[PDB]
Protein backbone atom coordinates (compact mmCIF):
# COMPACT_ATOMS: atom_id res chain seq x y z
CA UNK A 1 0.00 0.00 0.00
CA UNK A 2 1.95 3.67 -0.69
CA UNK A 3 0.58 6.22 1.07
CA UNK A 4 -1.50 4.47 3.63
CA UNK A 5 -1.31 4.40 6.95
CA UNK A 6 -1.17 1.45 10.03
CA UNK A 7 -4.25 -0.04 10.04
CA UNK A 8 -5.90 -0.84 13.67
CA UNK A 9 -5.88 -3.72 15.85
CA UNK A 10 -9.14 -5.55 14.83
CA UNK A 11 -9.85 -3.16 12.27
CA UNK A 12 -10.00 -6.47 8.93
CA UNK A 13 -9.96 -9.35 10.59
CA UNK A 14 -11.00 -11.02 7.40
CA UNK A 15 -7.60 -9.76 5.88
CA UNK A 16 -5.65 -13.19 5.13
CA UNK A 17 -1.61 -13.41 3.96
CA UNK A 18 -0.74 -16.24 1.70
CA UNK A 19 2.68 -16.96 3.13
CA UNK A 20 5.38 -19.32 0.85
CA UNK A 21 6.66 -22.11 2.71
CA UNK A 22 10.39 -22.21 1.12
CA UNK A 23 11.76 -19.63 0.90
CA UNK A 24 9.38 -18.39 3.75
CA UNK A 25 8.27 -15.70 2.26
CA UNK A 26 5.05 -12.86 1.88
CA UNK A 27 3.26 -14.26 -1.92
CA UNK A 28 0.00 -12.03 -1.30
CA UNK A 29 -3.27 -10.94 0.49
CA UNK A 30 -6.76 -12.66 0.49
CA UNK A 31 -9.45 -12.75 2.80
CA UNK A 32 -11.72 -14.71 4.90
CA UNK A 33 -15.14 -15.23 3.51
CA UNK A 34 -16.39 -18.17 5.79
CA UNK A 35 -14.94 -20.42 8.19
CA UNK A 36 -13.03 -23.18 5.53
CA UNK A 37 -13.18 -20.32 2.28
CA UNK A 38 -10.76 -18.16 1.68
CA UNK A 39 -10.88 -15.81 -1.36
CA UNK A 40 -7.35 -14.74 -3.15
CA UNK A 41 -6.44 -13.22 -6.93
CA UNK A 42 -5.75 -16.00 -9.22
CA UNK A 43 -2.63 -14.18 -10.27
CA UNK A 44 -1.23 -15.04 -6.57
CA UNK A 45 -1.26 -18.60 -7.21
CA UNK A 46 -0.41 -18.67 -11.01
CA UNK A 47 1.23 -16.46 -13.62
CA UNK A 48 2.93 -18.91 -16.59
CA UNK A 49 4.76 -15.26 -17.77
CA UNK A 50 7.09 -15.13 -14.45
CA UNK A 51 6.65 -18.79 -13.64
CA UNK A 52 4.57 -18.42 -11.00
CA UNK A 53 2.62 -21.88 -10.39
CA UNK A 54 1.91 -22.58 -6.98
CA UNK A 55 0.05 -25.62 -5.24
CA UNK A 56 -1.65 -26.76 -2.49
CA UNK A 57 1.39 -27.73 -0.45
CA UNK A 58 3.49 -24.80 -1.61
CA UNK A 59 1.60 -22.47 1.02
CA UNK A 60 0.65 -21.50 3.98
CA UNK A 61 -2.26 -19.13 5.39
CA UNK A 62 -2.03 -16.51 8.22
CA UNK A 63 -5.05 -15.33 9.53
CA UNK A 64 -5.61 -12.67 12.31
CA UNK A 65 -1.92 -10.88 11.41
CA UNK A 66 -1.09 -7.32 12.30
CA UNK A 67 2.37 -7.68 12.21
CA UNK A 68 4.11 -8.51 8.63
CA UNK A 69 6.92 -10.66 10.22
CA UNK A 70 6.53 -11.62 13.67
CA UNK A 71 4.92 -14.95 14.57
CA UNK A 72 2.27 -13.69 16.41
CA UNK A 73 1.68 -16.00 18.85
CA UNK A 74 -1.65 -16.96 20.61
CA UNK A 75 -3.49 -14.75 18.01
CA UNK A 76 -2.84 -15.36 14.33
CA UNK A 77 -3.78 -18.77 13.14
CA UNK A 78 -1.83 -20.94 10.57
CA UNK A 79 -3.73 -23.17 8.27
CA UNK A 80 -2.69 -25.81 5.07
CA UNK A 81 -5.00 -25.73 2.15
CA UNK A 82 -6.75 -29.00 1.07
CA UNK A 83 -7.75 -27.66 -2.11
CA UNK A 84 -7.33 -24.53 -4.75
CA UNK A 85 -9.75 -23.06 -7.35
CA UNK A 86 -8.82 -20.70 -10.14
CA UNK A 87 -11.42 -19.67 -12.24
CA UNK A 88 -11.71 -21.87 -15.29
CA UNK A 89 -11.68 -18.96 -18.01
CA UNK A 90 -9.07 -16.59 -15.80
CA UNK A 91 -6.91 -14.50 -18.68
CA UNK A 92 -3.88 -14.67 -17.39
CA UNK A 93 -2.47 -14.67 -21.48
CA UNK A 94 -3.74 -11.10 -21.99
CA UNK A 95 -5.33 -8.44 -19.29
CA UNK A 96 -5.87 -10.52 -15.94
CA UNK A 97 -9.71 -10.94 -17.08
CA UNK A 98 -11.24 -13.23 -14.02
CA UNK A 99 -8.46 -12.78 -11.90
CA UNK A 100 -10.11 -14.69 -8.71
CA UNK A 101 -9.04 -17.77 -7.00
CA UNK A 102 -10.77 -20.03 -3.91
CA UNK A 103 -9.03 -21.77 -1.44
CA UNK A 104 -10.42 -24.56 0.66
CA UNK A 105 -8.47 -24.61 4.17
CA UNK A 106 -7.83 -28.41 5.62
CA UNK A 107 -9.57 -27.58 8.93
CA UNK A 108 -12.41 -24.75 9.30
CA UNK A 109 -10.68 -21.86 11.77
CA UNK A 110 -12.30 -20.92 15.03
CA UNK A 111 -13.31 -16.78 14.53
CA UNK A 112 -11.58 -14.45 17.37
CA UNK A 113 -11.32 -10.96 17.88
CA UNK A 114 -9.16 -10.82 15.73
CA UNK A 115 -10.28 -13.32 13.00
CA UNK A 116 -13.77 -13.07 11.55
CA UNK A 117 -15.27 -13.31 7.85
CA UNK A 118 -16.13 -10.44 5.42
CA UNK A 119 -19.52 -10.69 3.78
CA UNK A 120 -20.13 -11.05 -0.14
CA UNK A 121 -22.62 -8.71 -2.02
CA UNK A 122 -25.68 -9.65 -3.10
CA UNK A 123 -27.06 -7.79 -6.53
CA UNK A 124 -28.99 -5.04 -4.63
CA UNK A 125 -26.00 -4.03 -2.64
CA UNK A 126 -23.47 -3.70 -5.32
CA UNK A 127 -25.91 -1.74 -7.48
CA UNK A 128 -26.15 0.74 -4.37
CA UNK A 129 -22.79 0.74 -3.80
CA UNK A 130 -20.36 0.40 -6.68
CA UNK A 131 -20.36 4.16 -8.00
CA UNK A 132 -17.77 6.57 -9.65
CA UNK A 133 -16.83 8.88 -6.74
CA UNK A 134 -17.91 6.06 -3.14
CA UNK A 135 -14.73 5.19 -1.39
CA UNK A 136 -13.72 1.93 -0.27
CA UNK A 137 -11.26 0.33 1.42
CA UNK A 138 -7.73 -1.65 0.43
CA UNK A 139 -5.48 -3.38 2.85
CA UNK A 140 -1.89 -5.11 3.02
CA UNK A 141 1.49 -5.85 3.93
CA UNK A 142 2.85 -4.84 0.59
CA UNK A 143 5.52 -2.17 -0.94
CA UNK A 144 5.25 1.04 0.42
CA UNK A 145 6.73 2.17 -2.72
CA UNK A 146 7.26 1.90 -6.51
CA UNK A 147 10.49 -0.60 2.13
CA UNK A 148 7.83 -2.74 3.78
CA UNK A 149 5.62 -1.81 6.22
CA UNK A 150 5.93 -3.29 9.82
CA UNK A 151 2.55 -4.19 10.20
CA UNK A 152 -0.84 -3.90 8.41
CA UNK A 153 -1.59 -0.77 6.42
CA UNK A 154 -5.11 0.39 4.89
CA UNK A 155 -5.85 3.14 2.52
CA UNK A 156 -9.26 4.57 1.77
CA UNK A 157 -9.92 5.39 -2.07
CA UNK A 158 -12.50 6.71 -4.41
CA UNK A 159 -13.95 4.45 -7.41
CA UNK A 160 -13.63 5.85 -11.02
CA UNK A 161 -16.19 5.84 -13.91
CA UNK A 162 -14.99 3.65 -15.94
CA UNK A 163 -14.21 5.51 -19.41
CA UNK A 164 -11.72 7.70 -17.49
CA UNK A 165 -10.27 3.92 -16.28
CA UNK A 166 -10.25 2.94 -19.91
CA UNK A 167 -8.83 5.75 -21.41
CA UNK A 168 -5.75 5.73 -18.98
CA UNK A 169 -4.48 2.43 -19.90
CA UNK A 170 -3.52 0.26 -23.07
CA UNK A 171 -5.23 -3.02 -21.33
CA UNK A 172 -8.14 -4.02 -22.32
CA UNK A 173 -10.60 -3.80 -19.59
CA UNK A 174 -13.67 -5.51 -19.29
CA UNK A 175 -16.98 -5.90 -17.29
CA UNK A 176 -15.28 -7.87 -14.67
CA UNK A 177 -13.30 -5.23 -13.80
CA UNK A 178 -12.99 -1.73 -11.87
CA UNK A 179 -10.54 1.16 -11.23
CA UNK A 180 -10.18 3.20 -8.06
CA UNK A 181 -7.67 6.03 -7.02
CA UNK A 182 -7.35 9.51 -6.76
CA UNK A 183 -6.88 11.74 -10.08
CA UNK A 184 -3.80 13.51 -10.84
CA UNK A 185 -5.44 17.10 -9.90
CA UNK A 186 -7.31 15.64 -6.70
CA UNK A 187 -4.29 16.64 -4.22
CA UNK A 188 -4.61 13.24 -2.75
CA UNK A 189 -2.86 9.68 -3.11
CA UNK A 190 -2.79 6.21 -2.76
CA UNK A 191 -2.73 2.85 -4.34
CA UNK A 192 -2.02 -0.53 -4.23
CA UNK A 193 1.17 -2.07 -4.78
CA UNK A 194 3.52 -5.52 -5.41
CA UNK A 195 2.75 -7.74 -2.39
CA UNK A 196 -0.88 -6.62 -2.02
CA UNK A 197 -2.24 -8.56 -4.79
CA UNK A 198 -5.28 -10.84 -3.53
CA UNK A 199 -6.14 -8.46 -0.68
CA UNK A 200 -9.71 -7.13 -0.36
CA UNK A 201 -11.39 -3.90 -1.65
CA UNK A 202 -13.99 -3.68 0.90
CA UNK A 203 -16.81 -0.86 1.60
CA UNK A 204 -18.88 -0.77 4.40
CA UNK A 205 -22.81 -0.55 4.04
CA UNK A 206 -24.66 2.85 5.05
CA UNK A 207 -27.95 0.32 5.39
CA UNK A 208 -26.86 -2.67 7.61
CA UNK A 209 -23.83 -1.64 8.65
CA UNK A 210 -21.93 -4.66 7.68
CA UNK A 211 -18.50 -4.40 5.45
CA UNK A 212 -18.63 -5.85 2.05
CA UNK A 213 -16.46 -7.17 -0.18
CA UNK A 214 -16.17 -5.33 -3.46
CA UNK A 215 -13.33 -6.07 -5.25
CA UNK A 216 -9.98 -8.33 -5.31
CA UNK A 217 -6.24 -6.43 -5.68
CA UNK A 218 -5.77 -7.48 -9.35
CA UNK A 219 -3.48 -5.05 -11.32
CA UNK A 220 -1.65 -1.78 -12.05
CA UNK A 221 1.19 -0.03 -14.27
CA UNK A 222 3.27 0.84 -11.21
CA UNK A 223 2.45 2.11 -7.94
CA UNK A 224 0.26 5.16 -7.79
CA UNK A 225 1.55 7.10 -10.66
CA UNK A 226 -0.28 10.03 -11.56
CA UNK A 227 -2.87 9.27 -14.42
CA UNK A 228 -3.38 5.39 -13.85
CA UNK A 229 -5.76 3.71 -11.45
CA UNK A 230 -5.74 0.32 -9.63
CA UNK A 231 -7.76 -2.34 -10.91
CA UNK A 232 -9.84 -5.01 -8.80
CA UNK A 233 -11.43 -8.28 -9.38
CA UNK A 234 -15.90 -7.87 -9.91
CA UNK A 235 -16.46 -9.70 -7.04
CA UNK A 236 -20.05 -9.51 -7.62
CA UNK A 237 -19.76 -10.02 -11.59
CA UNK A 238 -18.21 -13.78 -10.64
CA UNK A 239 -20.53 -14.58 -7.65
CA UNK A 240 -22.09 -17.21 -10.09
CA UNK A 241 -18.85 -19.27 -10.18
CA UNK A 242 -17.85 -18.48 -6.43
CA UNK A 243 -21.32 -20.16 -5.40
CA UNK A 244 -21.16 -22.57 -7.85
CA UNK A 245 -17.71 -23.90 -6.38
CA UNK A 246 -18.45 -23.25 -2.83
CA UNK A 247 -21.75 -25.80 -2.38
CA UNK A 248 -20.57 -28.48 -5.21
CA UNK A 249 -16.98 -28.83 -2.89
CA UNK B 1 13.24 -11.37 7.49
CA UNK B 2 10.52 -13.39 8.67
CA UNK B 3 10.16 -15.05 12.40
CA UNK B 4 10.44 -18.38 12.03
CA UNK B 5 6.75 -20.42 12.29
CA UNK B 6 6.44 -23.30 14.88
CA UNK B 7 8.07 -26.32 13.00
CA UNK B 8 4.95 -28.55 12.43
CA UNK B 9 3.29 -26.44 10.43
CA UNK B 10 5.76 -26.45 7.62
CA UNK B 11 5.26 -30.08 7.45
CA UNK C 1 -24.30 -14.67 8.52
CA UNK C 2 -22.63 -12.87 11.16
CA UNK C 3 -20.64 -11.89 8.44
CA UNK C 4 -18.65 -7.87 8.08
CA UNK C 5 -19.93 -7.08 11.95
CA UNK C 6 -15.66 -6.80 13.56
CA UNK C 7 -15.97 -7.89 17.30
CA UNK C 8 -13.47 -4.99 18.43
CA UNK C 9 -15.66 -2.15 16.45
CA UNK C 10 -19.18 -2.95 14.93
CA UNK C 11 -20.30 -5.23 17.76
CA UNK C 12 -18.97 -2.74 20.55
CA UNK C 13 -20.39 -0.16 19.03
CA UNK C 14 -17.21 1.51 18.50
CA UNK C 15 -15.91 3.04 15.38
CA UNK C 16 -12.53 3.10 13.55
CA UNK C 17 -10.47 5.67 12.85
CA UNK C 18 -11.33 6.69 9.24
CA UNK C 19 -14.88 4.58 8.43
CA UNK C 20 -16.24 7.91 8.40
CA UNK C 21 -14.51 8.63 5.09
CA UNK C 22 -16.29 6.20 3.64
CA UNK C 23 -19.64 6.87 4.31
CA UNK C 24 -19.29 10.75 3.77
CA UNK C 25 -18.43 9.59 -0.01
CA UNK C 26 -21.83 7.87 -0.13
C1 LIG D 1 0.67 -10.32 -12.69
C2 LIG D 1 0.92 -8.85 -12.99
C3 LIG D 1 1.51 -8.48 -14.18
N1 LIG D 1 1.55 -7.19 -14.69
C4 LIG D 1 1.21 -6.21 -13.89
N2 LIG D 1 1.16 -4.83 -14.34
C5 LIG D 1 1.72 -4.55 -15.68
C6 LIG D 1 0.54 -4.33 -16.76
F1 LIG D 1 -0.31 -3.39 -16.32
F2 LIG D 1 1.06 -3.83 -17.87
C7 LIG D 1 -0.28 -5.61 -17.04
C8 LIG D 1 0.27 -6.65 -17.78
C9 LIG D 1 -0.47 -7.82 -18.05
C10 LIG D 1 -1.76 -7.96 -17.56
C11 LIG D 1 -2.31 -6.91 -16.82
C12 LIG D 1 -1.58 -5.75 -16.57
C13 LIG D 1 0.44 -6.46 -12.64
O1 LIG D 1 -0.01 -5.57 -11.94
N3 LIG D 1 0.34 -7.83 -12.21
C14 LIG D 1 -0.37 -8.06 -10.94
C15 LIG D 1 0.35 -7.23 -9.84
O2 LIG D 1 1.46 -6.77 -10.12
N4 LIG D 1 -0.49 -6.56 -8.96
C16 LIG D 1 0.01 -5.96 -7.69
C17 LIG D 1 -1.07 -4.94 -7.21
O3 LIG D 1 -0.92 -3.98 -8.27
N5 LIG D 1 -2.03 -3.23 -8.41
C18 LIG D 1 -1.70 -1.79 -8.20
N6 LIG D 1 -0.68 -1.20 -8.72
N7 LIG D 1 -2.73 -1.02 -7.56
Amino acid sequence: IVEGSDAEIGMSPWQVMLFRKSPQELLCGASLISDRWVLTAAHCLLYPPWDKNFTENDLLVRIGKHSRTRYERNIEKISMLEKIYIHPRYNWRENLDRDIALMKLKKPVAFSDYIHPVCLPDRETAASLLQAGYKGRVTGWGNLKEGQPSVLQVVNLPIVERPVCKDSTRIRITDNMFCAGYKPDEGKRGDACEGDSGGPFVMKSPFNNRWYQMGIVSWGEGCDRDGKYGFYTHVFRLKKWIQKVIDQF
Amino acid sequence: DFEEIPEEYLQ
Amino acid sequence: ADCGLRPLFEKKSLEDKTERELLESY
